[PDB]
């Protein structure tokens, strides 16, 4: 029920 | 790189009364970077099995944890937390006054 | 009332002691619900509130490219932990509507880049910053977060404030009093007190004769209970007998009212 962002190699 | 040193309280998380169960709480908040060392001491002896927090921060990127643990104050018991952090040339005690 | 949800993501490097610590935590207001850190190896997510594994774990890897990146960017050695955060989110207004979103990053502890609020464009702290600009102008990354900020982030939102109405639509006011504890004989010091809020947004004030006493009063950062609530004081000296001239003044979202308290 969590739903993070997916991230993005700096 | 920048480093920020921990702001100390400790404090209870119910209003003290001798003789009745109680949290005992040390709030370590403002500092860069994460490691930190926290220990609850009761008559100078680190208490043991004191819980803490999951490490987050401020809108300003500076790291804060509560460290806790059940206590029964008297009278006659000291309570204190001890602190140390990179900042920190030694340990940093602050003691439990129930008047702030 | 408004809400907000935000994920606070921490990055650590420790050279010679394994890879990066990958910590993420999820809160609505001051409320966690939801933690995962790549150093638990307890079943992945824990919930932290009783109302994808994957994408974190693939925030891991992710944060662990950054911070080999960054330490290339600003020509560091290999010997150093370095620190890379994350703090992304939405707040919405009473009626659930998107106020803005949040996408922003800091590096051993200082602004490196964010997205703007018209969710579009990036603003870059310095020309380490930029490399990751042009990067995510190449691939189009303000897209993908715009699209989670409008849609996951505000939806799951109101889910969220809905299932747990009970608690995270409930502020609790402060219980307020008023300590005196002489300093000598020419002054005291007067502490206002509030205990058992929430959430944590408060003002606590002292005024002398009306007057707002700012630079005179100490106040400690507002501290958590451990029950969910927090706890402030604001303390002012003041001459002995003068104590009638001081009133505290707190304002919260759990208060009918504001109120003006003295000691007795």
């Amino acid at each position: 029920r969590a739903f993070p962002k997916k991230k993005y190699c700096l | 790189m920048i480093q920020r040193t921990p702001k100390i309280q400790v404090y209870s998380r119910h209003p003290a009364e001798n003789g009745k169960s109680n949290f005992l709480n040390c709030y370590v908040s403002g500092f860069h970077p994460s490691d930190i060392e926290v220990d609850l001491l009761k008559n100078g002896e680190r208490i043991e099995k004191v819980e803490h927090s999951d490490l987050s921060f401020s809108k300003d990127w500076s790291f804060y944890l509560l460290y806790y643990t059940e206590f029964t104050p008297t009278e006659k018991d000291e309570y204190a937390c001890r602190v140390n952090h990179v900042t920190l040339s030694q340990p940093k005690i602050v003691k439990w006054d129930r008047d702030m | 009332g408004s809400h907000s949800m935000r994920y606070f993501d921490t990055a650590m490097s420790r050279p010679g002691r394994g890879e990066p610590r990958f910590i993420s935590v999820g809160y609505v207001d001051d409320t966690q619900f939801v933690r995962f850190d790549s150093d638990a190896a307890s079943p992945r997510e824990e919930p932290r509130a009783p109302w994808n594994t994957q994408i974190f774990k693939t925030n891991t890897q992710t944060d662990r490219c950054s911070l080999r990146n960054l330490r290339g960017y600003y020509n560091q050695s290999e010997a150093g932990s370095h620190t890379l955060q994350s703090m992304y989110g939405c707040d919405v207004g009473p009626d659930g509507r998107l106020l803005r979103g949040h996408n922003q990053y800091a590096y051993d502890g200082k602004d490196y880049i964010a997205l703007n609020e018209d969710l579009r464009s990036w603003t870059a702290a310095d020309t380490a910053a930029q490399i990751t600009q042009r990067k995510w102008e190449a691939a189009r990354v303000a897209e993908q977060d715009r699209a989670y900020l409008e849609g996951t982030c505000v939806e799951w939102l109101r889910r969220y404030l809905e299932n747990g109405k009970d608690t995270l639509e409930r502020a609790d006011p402060p219980k307020t009093h008023v300590t005196h504890h002489p300093i000598s004989d020419h002054e005291a010091t007067l502490r206002c007190w509030a205990l058992g809020f929430y959430p944590a947004e408060i003002t606590l004030t002292w005024q002398r004769d009306g007057e707002d006493q700012t630079q005179d009063t100490e106040l400690v950062e507002t501290r958590p209970a451990g029950d969910r609530t927090f706890q402030k004081w604001a303390a002012v000296v003041v001459p002995s007998g003068e104590e009638q001239r001081y009133t505290c003044h707190v304002q919260h979202e759990g208060l009918p009212k504001p109120l003006t308290l003295r000691w007795e």
